[PDB]
């Protein structure tokens, strides 16, 4: 399968959480992103790379693509209680993107 | 010939934006006042606007040459090369998409005839999932004649490529905004419905779509400006326009009671003077005369 | 006003017996000459016959109050108490079924909005299986307002009873014979289409149904006498009949070529003079134009 | 489950085969039958009991309901190859009958 992640991930309010989305070698030079919401393919993209290993942070979310181990790491900072819900590990391509569903749970400190 | 209207009650009509009967007739000032619907748009002189088709069986449907490939993690993926629903070639022109293509947003379940190579099966009906809009990561371009759909499957469904007709099974996360017609770029569109004089509101013919909803049981409403019978009526009659709008009366066919007076603007929408109010659906629309665009109506 | 026809090509029309575009226009002498279709039946004066509805969205559909129960070995079983598709009460009368009810046989897949009590889900669309005919062991009686459908399931779907609109998804083992309208008993029926003069054959407006077929890939054709636009046209205009039949011309509007002349009988079917043995198909981009009234014995020029 | 039978059964030409349809006790006083063809619920009934244990023989199909062990046995004699296809164990009821699909295979005798 093109991209795999954790089925569920949990964090605490005002804290952080980390999600690791592993992918197969062929997808190295593609853009990776972190999506939020349903329907799946109309979700809001929170942050996206430029197909480099450079760290990119938008919408409280940062992403870094490790193109040696073929894993891009997503971190969500300053978590709110409203951040819980459906998210996706994504790989940008023409047509239907490879995507993986990740469930996010948030709790107090 | 002076313009006339079909003697059909609204409750017996076909909706113009989703293939279902008309169930409701109403005005609602709390809704968007100038919707940019692309289906159910006709000029009183017979000109079809937007992607509006003649037949109700084209509404929210499409036709295509389908090519199937299995992609692990996604399932069976369909690439639909769109064609006009009668088989004639679709050419990008002054419309947003092939005639009858959906003009709303959300996740659409569609049904197509598929042929399989698996022993013991040949012809089956497969449900596909197709994102419409408002913005997608699927790069839908019905304006350019290509859209993508998929079926979640652990292994290939072993389908044969061929021609298909796709009909809508359900809507998920419905939103009344135009879909992604051109991978985020803009396309030729029928203009927003309007304008209205002060106090005039759009008359809405309402149906309810088959829906997928994980939390809410309320019905999913969708409005159109004119029933499909009115669209083909004007398209076939090709009346001559003699003024700016037509004054209509909506009356009970049994009792004779006038329920309201309204104005049918030449551009294909009906306005009433109102300060949500639903109406009986067993009345008949009757043309009274041509009137100026500035004609003030009696309020309902 | 003299009787006229809508200026619409058949290829842009709606079929009257299955909710799909009209795809073909043909005559075929090898098929039954006098089918007893109950939908797509209208009189030129506007009288709707059989179960024919006005709107194409009623065709081969129904509406009902649904009651759901799980029966081991069968699955989720739906008992549909039929209602007219606009919501008005269905009363058994001079028609075979509620307006628009299917008038063919086989096993029909139908789609209905269902509501579940299972946690995490509320509204879904369920495919049901419903045997139509010609004869069943399910005691279907749409004439009396009750039909049975089922979905094969290992456990209950946990559905809530309520109102439904049912639309057709596919047909399995299609047969163009009337379904079981009344548990094997008889019902009021529109008469068989006809009669025809010697040499006259029925003009057929053809579409193709979504189907389930385990061995054959050929499309499943279904014919109707008039497209649905013609049905609502006659029902809305309420012309006065001034003779026995109407002489029609089918001509290409661009080239001007007259493709054939035909007879539209008052009872709502079109005849052509055709002596051939096999099916003869016609272009679908022509226009029907009324020429004049003619007697029933008016002899046409053969196709 | 209301009624169970053999998913697949085979016989040879001019020979016989037997089918056992087992049912639960609640269906004792219902009519039992043997169906043929698809669609399922438009099958042609070949033989049917009268809800008794009396043996019923039609042209080449027999049925006998054992209401102590709750099994009705169907017998097909003088088999022809055209007899192959889909069959059903049936219990007659108002509405949807409990039914079980049986696939019948016919072949020649080795020579
Ligand atoms: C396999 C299907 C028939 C089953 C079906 O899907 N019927 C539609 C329904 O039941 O609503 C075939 C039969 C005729 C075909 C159509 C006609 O040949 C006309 C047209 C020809 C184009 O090359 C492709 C699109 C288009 C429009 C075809 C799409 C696929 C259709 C509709
Ligand atoms: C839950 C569904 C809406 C979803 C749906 O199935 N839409 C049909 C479609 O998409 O084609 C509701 C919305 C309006 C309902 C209909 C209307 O209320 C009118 C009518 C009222 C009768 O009591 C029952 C039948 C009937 C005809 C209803 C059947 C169920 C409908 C159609
Ligand atoms: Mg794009
Ligand atoms: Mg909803
Ligand atoms: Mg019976
Ligand atoms: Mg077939
Ligand atoms: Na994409
Ligand atoms: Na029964």
């Amino acid at each position: 399968d093109p991209v795999t992640g954790p089925e569920e991930v949990s964090g605490q309010e005002q804290g952080s959480l980390t999600v690791q989305c592993r992918y197969t070698s062929g997808w190295k030079d593609y853009k990776k992103y972190w999506c939020q919401g349903v329907p799946q393919r109309s979700c809001k993209t929170l942050v996206e790379t430029d197909a480099s290993e450079q760290l990119v942070k938008k919408n409280r979310v940062s992403i870094r693509d490790n193109q040696r181990d073929f894993i891009f790491t997503v971190t969500m900072e300053d978590l709110r209680m409203s951040d819980a819900g459906i998210y996706w590990c994504g790989i940008t391509k023409g047509g239907l993107d490879p995507m993986f569903k990740v469930t996010v749970n948030i709790g107090p400190v | 010939r002076m313009v006339d209207l079909p003697v059909i009650q609204p409750r017996l009509c076909t909706h113009a934006r989703w293939p279902a009967p008309v169930y409701g007739l109403l005005v609602d000032p709390s809704l968007p006042s100038n919707p940019q619907w692309q289906n159910g748009r006709v000029h009183v002189d017979g000109t079809l606007l937007g992607t509006t088709p003649i037949s109700g069986s084209w509404v929210s449907c499409f036709a295509a040459e389908a090519a199937y490939k299995f992609q692990s993690g996604t399932g069976e993926v369909a690439t639909f090369t769109l064609i006009e629903q009668d088989g004639s070639a679709y050419v990008p022109g002054d419309r947003a998409a092939p005639l009858g293509y959906p003009d709303f947003s959300g996740q659409l379940e569609i049904e197509v005839q598929t042929e399989t190579t698996k022993t013991g099966d040949k012809l089956k009906v497969t449900t596909f999932e197709m994102i419409l809009g408002p913005t997608t990561n699927a790069d839908q371009a019905p304006y350019q004649g290509r859209v993508f759909a998929s079926v979640t499957a652990a292994a290939s469904l072993d389908l044969v490529d061929g021609r298909v007709r796709a009909v809508p099974r359900s809507i998920y996360g419905f939103q009344d905004t135009i879909p992604e017609y051109n991978d985020g770029l803009l396309v030729p569109l029928a203009p927003p419905i309007g304008p209205f004089l002060p106090g005039e509101v759009l008359l809405r013919f309402r149906t309810y779509m088959r829906q997928i909803d994980t939390a809410d049981a309320a019905a999913e409403a969708i409005d159109c400006a004119l029933p499909q019978e009115f669209v083909s009526w004007f398209a076939s009659n090709a009346f001559t326009v003699q003024s700016e709008a037509l004054l209509l009366r909506y009356r009970n066919t049994l009792t004779g009671q006038l329920l309201f007076e309204c104005k049918l603007y030449n551009e294909g929408y009906i306005a009433l003077s109102y300060s949500p109010l639903t109406f009986p659906t067993d009345g008949i629309f009757e043309v009274v005369s041509w009137v100026p665009r500035l004609y003030q109506l009696a309020s309902v």
